[PDB]
């Protein structure tokens, strides 16, 4: 299994990296 | 605009959400956030309606509209997916 980051995006979804 | 939008509203915070079967999602949420948001997602991402399972943090409800905010949620916090009792 593979690390899986989903954003919630409420506002870019696609960037699991960001944090704003 | 967007970024200076996005970050009057603060930093993600990762969460991390365990399943009946130990498998582990990391959500990204704002402490602002309605956390239905995510049990939706998650539901989707399981398969399977989001009313037959319940979201627990530290034992406790998650309701549709509690934020990470109320619960009082920090980075690398877990949230537990049982089956609806
Ligand atoms: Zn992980
Ligand atoms: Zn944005
Ligand atoms: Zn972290
Ligand atoms: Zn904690």
């Amino acid at each position: 299994a593979e690390e899986r980051v989903v954003v919630i995006d409420d506002d870019d979804a696609e960037n699991s990296s960001s944090r704003y | 605009t967007e970024d200076l939008g996005d970050k009057k509203e603060g930093e993600y915070i990762k969460l991390k959400v365990i399943g009946q079967d130990s498998s582990e999602i990391h959500f990204k949420v704002k402490m602002t956030t309605h956390l239905k948001k995510l049990k939706e997602s998650y539901a989707q991402r399981q398969g399977v309606p989001m009313n037959s399972l319940r979201f627990l943090f530290e034992g406790q409800r998650i309701a549709d509209n509690h934020t990470p905010k109320e619960l009082g949620m920090e980075e690398e916090d877990v949230i537990e997916v049982y089956q609806e009792q």
